């Protein structure tokens, strides 16, 4: 399952 | 920036015998940045039908990449893989050994 | 196979700036030729073949167009490539600018949507609306036409932060549509959250007598790097670089001046080299004035 | 008896060439199973294994959804690098992502990764607790407060230890005759006489899964670990794997060197000699 990503 | 020239593998899928049919495979590894051009040749000429493994790294971060054709090896059809990078001046040919 | 068509430094272009068009393709920004699209299968200026790039300037309202390149493919059964990909060439600077708010404001919670509204007494047929620094397209919409303005409502949302920052928006009327107005005043998008919320405090305290001054200060645990204080309603926006004070919070103190009436005030926390995502509000904060 | 799942992501800026690229894999082991690139007709994730095929349609129209998001977010990330570390807007840039977790055979966590690089090297990486943050340079540290003040950790920690090791045990009962069976390596030797002196015995692995193997020379009796030249394990193209190991030998001394093989496919390692 691909995950949450979140911002630099 | 981070370079690293590819590391070049020419070889078959299944031990060569000549006049049945095999893939033939060129492994490019540990290179940066991942923009690359990779031809497989037959007797120094472009092969069409060449797919690739979709680009993915190591735990290092630097890439890897499969190329390969299904071809069928005779005995003086001489084949051999084709590389250029932003780390090559001109294009590398690795040349494949069948009796390596 | 096609080559790769691009605008530097964007695509919409001021009358009188410059903008330059290159055609990328085997490996090179190699000679090409360029079609606009009312003559699809014949090059523009007469055949003419760029060398390197096509350099406009300065940028009159006749390089206003929509834009294809071939590049030259010389071992090939005709001499030339397959079309690119189109790019639009929009010179602004042509009509009166319109009008451009956010409704129901420009600070929107993350994941929710804004309404960007352009209107304006000229009578345009399509409304573009345009965020500042990136190389897509802008968004066009026919203006509706209401008791003698034309206005559009453009859609912003769900909210994320590559979608805060300067929106302007420009209008053009029917027969020159990628001749653009003057750009309307720009407005600034913002995301908030989700970093944690600041808090916001006054001293000596909320109650103020009139022709006092009393400050604000807004503080948190975590490293933020500027902070923003928002009067309700008002447009009276300030921001502050933070401060580390003994312990590890960092903190601004607004002053507030004279106090000629008070509402209240929230604040949030913003980052370094991101400027248009702000944490969540702090709790609001009422500043009454006897 | 361990397993794991890892999933490789890649954006790369290239101005004037084209419009920034997105290219995502995922993993079990050694076996790739979806891929998504952002410059694809599909714009879906996609199936590459035959395993996972049979998901159902909610399953790929939530991947995508998350996958895209992914990669319009280290879309944006390439543009904030720039102004992290004050870099033109002309030159080309990479971003890449891996994430993952390692089960035992006893079924659940071991281990959970997720890190970042900048241009091939290290940026941010969640460390082993998983409650906090590596930051490899000054920019990365902006990051790590943002970060900490977005509870992010926390956040990770909880799809690491729960929807991703869960989706690694379907993986692997969906597919396990294929994931978890090992085909052992195949093994010759060849024979290369470089001088009058000189003599390249190769040892060969071939068609073997997974890609762990281990090839030792031995000169009566001991390991030649800096006199063995050792090539990097290729993919054979089938889901098998290759590799090779060469001793340089004084000549007509081959008698004294000994390869050994050693793979979980094999009940017992082999030691092979040389014979013209
Ligand atoms: C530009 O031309 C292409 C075809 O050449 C067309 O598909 C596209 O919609 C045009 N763009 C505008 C803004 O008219
Ligand atoms: C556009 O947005 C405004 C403000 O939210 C609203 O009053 C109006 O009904 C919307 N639609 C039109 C067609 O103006
Ligand atoms: C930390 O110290 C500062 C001194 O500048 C003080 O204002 C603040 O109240 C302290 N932290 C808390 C949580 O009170």
């Amino acid at each position: 399952r691909y995950p949450l990503t979140f911002g630099w | 920036m981070i370079q690293r020239t590819p590391k070049i593998q020419v070889y078959s899928r299944h031990p060569a015998e000549n006049g049945k049919s095999n893939f033939l495979n060129c492994y490019v590894s540990g290179f940066h940045p991942s923009d690359i051009e990779v031809d497989l040749l037959k007797n120094g000429e472009r092969i069409e039908k060449v797919e690739h493994s979709d680009l993915s790294f190591s735990k290092d971060w630097s890439f890897y990449l499969l190329y390969y054709t299904e071809f069928t090896p005779t005995e003086k059809d001489e084949y051999a893989c084709r590389v250029n990078h932003v780390t090559l001046s001109q294009p590398k040919i690795v040349k494949w050994d069948r009796d390596m | 196979d096609k080559p790769f068509l691009s605008a530097w430094p964007s695509a919409v272009v001021p009358r009188g700036g410059h903008v330059t068009l290159r055609c990328h393709y085997r490996h090179r920004f190699n000679n090409f030729m360029l079609y606009k699209e009312d003559r699809i299968h014949i090059p523009i200026f007469h055949g003419r073949i760029f060398q390197e790039s096509f350099n406009m300037s300065p940028v009159t309202t006749a390089h206003a167009g929509n834009y294809t390149c071939r590049g030259s493919h010389p071992h090939s059964p005709t001499g030339w490539s397959a079309p690119s990909n189109p790019v639009v060439i929009m010179v602004t600077g042509n009509h009166r600018k319109p009008s451009l708010l956010a409704h129901p404001g420009p600070l929107v919670k993350s994941g929710e949507r804004v309404i960007l509204q352009c209107w304006s007494d000229i009578m345009f047929e399509h409304f573009f609306l345009h965020k500042e620094g990136i190389s897509k397209d802008p968004s066009r919409l026919v203006g509706q036409i209401h008791d003698g303005v034309s206005k559009a409502n453009f859609s912003i949302g769900p909210m994320m932060l590559a979608l805060a920052g300067t929106y302007r928006c420009y209008g053009s009327v029917t027969h020159t549509p990628y001749q653009l107005s003057a750009p309307s005043d720009p407005l600034d998008i913002v995301v908030t959250g989700p970093y944690e919320k600041p808090s916001l405090s006054a001293q000596p305290g909320p109650k103020v007598q009139a022709g006092e001054s009393v400050t604000l200060s807004c503080s948190s645990r975590s490293s933020y790097d500027m902070y923003h204080l928002s009067r309700e309603g008002g447009a009276h926006e300030r921001r502050l670089p933070a401060v580390r004070k003994v312990n590890r919070t960092f903190q601004a103190d607004f002053p507030l001046g004279p106090a000629t009436h008070g509402g209240t005030y929230r604040c949030f926390g913003s980052f370094r080299h991101s400027p248009y995502e702000w944490s969540d509000p702090s709790d609001p904060l009422l500043v009454s004035v006897t | 008896g361990s397993h794991s799942m890892r999933y490789f992501s890649t954006s790369v800026s290239r101005p004037g060439r084209g419009e920034p690229r997105f290219i995502a894999v995922g993993y079990v082991d050694d076996t790739q199973f979806v891929r998504f690139d952002s410059d694809a007709a599909s714009q879906r994730m996609e199936p590459r294994a035959p395993w996972i095929e049979q998901e159902g349609p909610e399953y790929w129209d939530e991947e995508t959804g998350k996958v895209k998001a992914h990669s319009q977010t280290d879309r944006e990330n390439l543009r904030i690098a720039l102004r992290y570390y004050n870099q033109s807007e002309a030159g080309s840039h990479t971003l890449q992502m891996m994430f993952g977790c390692d089960v035992g055979s006893d079924g659940r966590f071991l281990r959970g990764y997720h890190q970042y690089a900048y241009d091939g090297k290290d940026y941010i990486a969640l460390k082993e607790d998983l409650r906090s943050w590596t930051a490899a340079d000054m920019a990365a540290q902006i990051t790590k407060r943002k970060w900490e003040a977005a509870h992010v950790a926390e956040q990770q920690r909880a799809y690491l230890e729960g929807t991703c090791v869960d989706g690694l045990r379907r993986y692997l009962e969906n597919g396990k005759e294929t994931l978890q069976r090992t085909d052992p390596p195949k093994t010759h030797m060849t024979h290369h006489p470089i001088s009058d002196h000189e003599a390249t015995l190769r040892c060969w692995a071939l068609g073997f899964y997974p890609a762990e193997i281990t090839l030792t020379w031995q000169r009566d009796g001991e390991d030649q670990t800096q006199d063995t030249e050792l090539v990097e394990t290729r993919p054979a193209g089938d889901g098998t794997f290759q590799k090779w190991a060469a001793v340089v030998v004084p000549s007509g001394e081959e008698q004294r060197y000994t390869c050994h093989v050693q793979h979980e496919g094999l009940p017992k390692p082999l030691t092979l000699r040389w014979e013209p």
